[PDB]
């Protein structure tokens, strides 16, 4: 169904007085309450209609975000770091006494990184054939975070049209400094380079050990994706984009080879067979002797924003928020079924609002002679619509992260040997 | 002569010192009535003027203002 | 060569602040009222006696400290 | 805009009759200043009895401390799990030579003159 | 023996803050020399590449010329070393009222430390190190075999299986940062396996660049008592000479 | 009975119309404003038009044409615009004659007094005088005059809060003015 932004204050005044899940919101943002006052401190930034920015925000408990949420209808929730003081009384304190203490490390990935190497299709838009591009994306990511440097929770989140957030949410991570998040986006990143300059990899002779690894990661759906939907050799102005990444000295020989060759396949063998033949031939020649990994590389390897993770005091879209144009759900994504997720299948605000008029039509008959209070009405309605399985996910995470809070107590108490 | 209201170097510096709030200041003022005591003219009835607060003019009934004679003058 | 006049009065507080005490426990007195409290009662006060002006003390120019 | 800040005497803010997250406003004499952990002891002596207000002042510095001088703090009461009560301050000014019993007999009038006016209602 | 008690090693962390009274003219001598030792280092270190040895007998000569602790001899080197701890304080003290006067004191600090801990001896770095509150914890020969091929593929500087006769160190990787930075240590499970050059010289640098912010910033909250008449020409000129 | 108000014809006869009444700030916040002419307010039957207080400042905000302050004097918090003067035209000196000289450094001292009195910080005593008004429904006080006190020993703050019962029970808490008795 085609999305009518005029219908959008509606549905957003029912989504927000019905669907939206506050009691898992406040149990993620306040983290169990170990420390006093960290709820008190986050703060939030809203757009309202109009396109008016309002940012400051803060609030004291569940009931004063659910009416104030109600109230006020916004069109887009951001999350900002825990300061020293309440954000909504900041003038009350002396000058350079007001700084940021702590946020969740976060990561971004976009499809507008990507416009000079795809061709199915065009400018803004997504179509499952580039959706494997985020799937590597967020594989990749998510084992050198797993493996590599070892944080335990966390939490992937469809942007709503093109992209993936990467909530970081363990204990020492949200300590960390602006320098060590910069080293982290540096060591994590490959892909480097202007827009001016053509060959954005370089591969020393000694390969890393997280190199090779997203290399053998990547070998696994570069064959489908490549060669056989993008078909990145298919014209003349392919592979003549394609030999701009090739040693000059095999111009002809590989022009000569695709006229030769007939489909990508063969193409792409030919290539294989070419830079085998010489790699041997090697000796103090700016070109590695690995050119079909840089290829891959260039082709396949995520690109990361390193101004969204550098700074302290940052803004990110929050999950569960409406898209202003297309009318999606920031919905989590599942890691055990990543291949499955289809962007195009997440549930819209219409639909869901359409769902919620049904239920309400059969508890008409069904459900009758309640006197529940509007807690269990908001829970019941959440849970018979779509939105369901991503609330799941979302009590799952905060189950894990329940269970870390209540090990970590225990290790204390058994340091303190009191029980 | 200066008159601030009512029906150069030097003139410049008393005008900013006659509106600074060096000299608009509390102090503690010993007064004496300027009518006398032994004069006799009560033949003074209300006026009526037109105060204006939220741009919205009204008329109201005021007295005459209170005439009085300074004898001392001390700070606080 | 070097005084400072916090340190000639934290050494004059000490030294009646010590004595007063010293004379308190041994006369066993509940508490000493303060200068400045007015009070229609007799009260107990501590301090240094002194002189208002620049000469000699006489008898009517005496003030507590 | 904060809450007012009410007056209240050091014997009763030590006494445990404020409840949690008002904003007082107090007075004693400084006797500490931990610079690691920026935490200020105060005492008021009532009668021969001592009582000790702490003050976390990590809103203030830097600051010029004085032992044995009088101040007045005000900010929100905070109670804690072991540390028992600590004043968050945000402004704490140096007073010296402050008439304190002039100032608890005006507390007491302002403070009887509000019940009087509180006892037409 | 309270002269070599004092003052043991030409290494210092400055952890220790100066206990004596001395005069006002040596307070102020020492203070314009050190900042004069520091402007040449930053001199040097911009003119020249580190390393080589134009760079490292310029930033001797300069360090002898001034008076101060550079070289290891057993007679005679109370004064330098005393010179150093009182200088550094004072510079300390002069140096933390904004960011950007922190950091280039910092880095210059920094700097000097890496030449001084670059020209000192093997058994004295290990002395060194023990004499500080660092300690190190070295992965036994098994796992040390158990992840061979990973170390020396990421090359800490180490080519054609050097594993050997070294020890391998086993540090959080929140202070490998260096190396950290630009795939120069293998990481595993939050933990960096560093060789023992790049060990001791990163991790030290590190180590003192966060005490020395955190005891600056300490340090930032005492000036404001500093309203004594005296010391306070010379601070205003050290400020912005 | 709902009390009716005061007739909008007599209200110059009162004498607290035309003087700063000193008042409590938790007064100031819950007086009723009166239905005749908005901007007017009541006090047991007294029209109040301008008020002066005195306090702890708390915030300060700035904006490109009004300062903003926030006074706390221990019985509630309001705010208070203090406009901006805009310093058009500054007056040119000239070097005239020594007396001349003389009148325009003592005029550049003045100034700098002015200045130096005017400057105010977090924590700093001020004392406001003005008209209350309502502003998206915010009650604050649109100030006329307005300086920096300086207290050190906090003798003015308790003369303050001895004297404020005293006026409320002899002036205030009275029933009315005397309008053709």
């Amino acid at each position: 169904e085609t999305f009518d932004p005029t219908e959008l204050p509606e549905l957003l005044k029912l989504y927000y007085r019905r669907l939206f899940p506050y009691s898992q919101y406040y149990r993620w943002l306040n983290y169990g309450g170990v420390i006093k006052n960290y709820f008190q401190h986050r703060e939030f930034s809203f757009t309202l209609k109009d396109d008016i920015y309002i940012r400051y925000q803060s609030f004291n408990n569940q009931s004063d975000l659910e009416k104030e949420m109600q109230k006020m209808n916004p069109y887009k929730i951001d999350i900002g770091a825990v300061y020293s003081h309440r954000p909504n009384q900041h003038n009350t304190v002396k000058l350079g006494a007001f700084q940021a203490q702590e946020k969740e490390l976060v990561f971004d990935i976009d499809m507008t990184d990507y416009d000079d190497v795809r061709r199915c299709c065009s400018s803004a838009d997504i179509c499952p054939k580039c959706w494997t591009l985020m799937t590597m994306a967020i594989r990749i990511i998510d084992r050198a975070l797993k493996e590599d440097f070892g944080f335990k929770h966390r939490l992937w989140v469809y942007s709503g049209r093109r992209g993936v957030h990467c909530w970081v949410c363990d204990e020492s991570v949200r300590k960390l400094s602006s320098a060590v998040r910069s080293g982290i986006v540096e060591y994590l990143s490959l892909v480097k380079g202007g827009q001016d300059v053509k060959k954005k990899v370089h591969l020393s002779e000694k390969i890393h050990p997280f190199i090779r690894k997203s290399i053998n990661i990547i070998k696994k759906y570069f064959e489908e994706y490549a060669l056989v939907n993008q078909d990145i050799l298919e014209n003349k102005e392919s592979w003549d984009k394609i030999l701009a990444l090739v040693p000059e000295t095999i111009h002809d020989e590989l022009q000569q080879s695709f006229q030769k060759s007939h489909n990508s396949l063969q193409r792409w063998e030919h290539l294989k067979k070419v830079a085998s033949r010489y790699q041997n031939n090697i000796k103090n020649d700016k070109y590695g002797p690995w050119l079909e990994w840089e290829i891959m590389l260039q082709y396949c390897f995520p690109r990361l924003d390193i101004n969204v993770s550098k700074g302290i005091n940052h803004l990110l879209k929050s999950p569960f928020s409406v898209h202003p144009k297309t009318g999606r759900i920031s919905v989590p994504i599942d890691l055990q079924k990543v291949d499955q997720f289809d962007p195009f299948t997440v549930p819209t605000i219409s639909f869901i609002c359409r769902e919620l008029d049904a239920i309400s039509t059969n508890e008409e008959e069904k459900e009758e002679n309640e006197a529940e209070s509007d807690v269990k009405h908001r829970t019941r309605d959440y849970k018979k619509t779509s939105l369901a399985p991503y609330v799941k996910v979302f009590e799952h995470f905060l189950e894990n992260l329940d269970k870390s809070r209540k090990g970590e107590l225990l290790k204390k108490s058994d340091l303190q040997k009191d029980f | 002569v200066l008159q601030f209201a009512g029906p150069e170097p030097m003139t410049m510096f008393l005008w900013t010192l006659c509106t600074s709030p060096s000299v608009l200041r509390p102090i503690v003022l010993s007064f004496e009535l300027e009518r006398k005591p032994s004069k006799i003219v009560p033949l003074e009835p209300p006026r009526l003027q037109r105060f204006q607060c939220g741009e919205l003019p009204f008329l109201t009934h005021v007295n005459p203002r209170l005439r009085l004679s300074c004898l001392s003058i001390r700070e606080s | 060569m070097f005084q400072k006049l916090p340190d000639i009065r934290e050494v004059l507080t000490c030294k009646i602040e010590e004595l007063g005490s010293e004379l308190k426990e041994h006369y066993k007195i509940e508490a000493f009222t303060p200068l400045l409290a007015p009070a229609q009662e007799p009260v107990t006060l501590l301090g240094q006696i002194g002189c208002d002006s620049n000469g000699k003390l006489n008898n009517k120019s005496v003030i507590l400290e | 805009l904060p809450k007012p800040g009410t007056y209240y005497l050091p014997w009763e803010v030590s006494a445990g009759q404020v409840p949690d997250g008002s904003t007082l406003r107090t007075f004693g004499r400084l006797c500490l200043y931990d610079m690691i952990q920026s935490r200020v002891t105060l005492m008021a002596q009532h009668g021969s009895d001592q009582h000790q207000v702490l003050v976390c002042t990590k809103l203030v510095e830097p600051f010029h401390a004085q032992v044995g001088s009088l101040y007045i703090v005000l900010g929100e009461l905070q109670h804690q799990q072991d540390r028992g009560s600590v004043v968050k301050a945000r402004v704490l000014t140096c007073v010296e030579g402050m008439n304190l019993p002039l100032l608890e007999q005006a507390i007491r009038e302002q403070r009887l003159y509000k019940q009087e006016r509180g006892g037409s209602q | 023996d309270q002269r070599n008690a004092s003052y043991p090693h030409c290494l210092q962390f400055y952890l220790q803050p100066p206990s004596e009274n001395i005069s006002l003219i040596e307070f102020e001598n020492l203070a314009i020399d050190r900042v004069k030792l520091l402007k040449s280092v930053e001199n040097l270190g911009v003119s020249y590449v580190k390393g080589t040895e134009q760079y490292q007998s310029k930033l001797e000569s300069e360090l002898r010329k001034l008076k101060f602790s550079y070289r290891e001899n057993l007679e005679d080197e109370y004064e330098p070393r005393r010179r150093d701890h009182i200088s550094h304080f004072i510079l300390r003290l002069a140096y933390c009222q904004s960011e950007e006067l922190r950091r280039w004191f910092i880095q210059q600090e920094m700097d000097l430390l890496r030449f001084r801990f670059s020209i000192l001896p093997k058994d004295k770095i290990q002395d060194f190190l023990k004499d500080s509150q660092l300690q190190f914890e070295a992965i036994s020969d098994e796992e040390k075999t158990l992840r061979e091929q990973e170390i020396v593929a990421s090359s800490p500087s180490l080519s054609g299986l050097k594993l050997g006769f070294e020890s391998i160190y086993k540090i959080p990787f929140a202070d490998a940062l260096d190396l950290f930075r630009g795939r120069k240590v293998y990481l595993e499970d939050g933990f960096a396996y560093v060789p023992l050059k790049d060990i001791v010289a990163i991790i030290l640098n590190e180590f003192r660049a966060k005490l020395s912010k955190a005891l600056a910033l300490t340090a930032r909250s005492l000036p404001a008592v500093q309203s004594d008449e005296r010391l306070q020409p010379l601070l205003n000129h050290l400020s912005h000479s | 009975r709902c009390e009716e108000e005061t007739p909008s014809l007599l209200w110059g006869l009162d004498p607290v119309f035309l003087a700063f009444a000193k008042l409590y700030i938790r007064d100031i916040l819950d007086m009723k404003e009166s239905r005749q002419v908005p901007g007017v307010f009541l006090y047991n039957g007294h029209p109040i038009k301008q008020v002066d207080v005195l306090g702890t400042v708390i915030g300060v905000r700035e904006r490109d044409a009004f300062y903003s302050y926030g006074v706390d004097d221990s019985t509630g918090v309001i705010n208070c615009i203090c406009w901006k003067k805009l310093n058009t035209e500054s007056v040119s000196a000239a070097p005239s004659a020594a007396r001349e000289l003389s009148l325009t450094s003592q005029l550049k001292k003045l100034q700098e007094t002015i200045e130096q009195k005017t400057k105010i910080e977090i924590g700093d005593t001020i004392r406001v005088r003005g008209s209350i008004r309502t502003y998206r429904e915010e009650r604050e006080i649109h100030a006329t005059t307005y300086y920096k006190v300086d207290d050190p020993v906090w003798n003015i703050q308790i003369a303050r809060m001895l004297e404020l019962p005293t006026i409320y029970r002899k002036v205030y808490d009275q029933p009315f003015h005397s309008s053709a008795l």
